[PDB]
């Protein structure tokens, strides 16, 4: 039961922080985009 | 997600650009509308680079002459002309640990079943089910004095019935008075090994 | 002749689909382009 | 694959970018031209990008 | 005005034109213009 403990040790699923850029676009294909905004921020006090 | 109304920079389009644009929108060819959104993770030095997630929606231009008329009127910079798109954007969205967003469908069951039921009985095709409950967005050109200065605004209408205590209310602005576009997301980090 | 059948089976050359977007640019380098231009479209059938 | 001869944008270069393109043309120095093409894939769930 | 500034390109075929080795470009519908043309031969039987 050794290689079954150091499996279950090695596993160990970890995390990810979350986003802080986030990008909309709206436009017909093939063209320049008609809109287009931006909405960053890291303390996630703003409204944005 | 709260994005502001207006846009962030002037339409950087030239006249030959736009000539093309109305130009395919006289004939009967297939024109599509198009929506993106992004989220950007950080830097993560563990395996590097920003982790990108993308998702991308083409709504069909419906064949009708009147529709097609009206968005080449909006296109040309006329004073009164909504361009709508239905069904563009989800209220609702999800984000995983790697590759492309993900809709939320077992809240899509709960929205279009309960309330009022909208439509869903005219045999429609797997391809617009899925999409059934999103929000439509109408877009107006302000311009400006000039034609250097052109600028778009988006707003949004909830699906089905309003005031539906199922939506999250929005701000309203602290220098424009418009309402903030507006998007939930449900971001996933327990990541795998 | 088991370990042979199923590389053979595993193997399973695939396939991918066609390119939708294609871009062009031309510039003097060092300097913001002097045209840039865009192709799309996913039924191929428009002209461009 | 057809492109349309005219430039989908206008040039968005400054005075300052523009009088140093010049001023580097009138020396002897080396300077380039550049074409770049490019062709994108759709998403292809199974490896992803 | 400066502020409107576009560039139009052309092309020219090498060696002899009307060769039969080039396929015939468009005409544009809305200016009158040719077409810049390239033929691509993708590849798709990928590996594993």
């Amino acid at each position: 039961f050794s290689p079954l403990l150091l499996w279950s040790l090695l596993n160990q699923i970890g995390t990810i922080s979350m986003p802080e850029k986030v990008t909309l676009r709206i436009s017909i294909e093939g063209y320049p985009p008609l809109y287009e905004m931006e909405a960053q921020g890291s303390n996630h006090d703003n409204a944005e | 997600v709260r994005f502001r109304p207006e846009s962030e920079i002037y339409w950087p389009i030239s006249q030959d650009s736009r000539n093309a644009m109305i130009d395919k929108l006289s004939r009967n060819t297939s024109v599509n509308f198009e929506v993106s959104l992004e989220f950007t993770r950080p830097y993560d030095p563990n395996e590097n680079a920003a982790l990108k997630h993308s998702k991308s929606w083409l709504v069909p231009i419906s064949l009708d002459m009147t529709i097609r008329a009206k968005i080449q009127s909006a296109l040309r910079g006329d004073p009164g002309h909504p361009i709508l798109i239905p069904q563009s954007i989800p209220a609702f969205i999800q984000v995983p640990n790697q590759g492309e967003l993900t809709l939320p469908t077992s809240i899509g069951n709960t929205i279009i079943n309960d309330g009022n039921p909208r439509i869903n009985t005219t045999g429609m095709e797997k391809s617009d089910e899925a999409r059934a409950w999103f929000d439509s967005l109408t877009l107006n050109l302000e311009q400006g004095k000039s034609q250097n200065e052109k600028m778009w605004i988006a707003t949004s209408e909830h699906p089905g019935d309003q005031n539906a205590k199922l939506w999250i209310k929005t701000a309203n602005t602290t220098y424009s008075g418009r309402p903030y576009l507006q998007v939930v997301g449900f971001i996933d980090r327990a990541f795998p090994s």
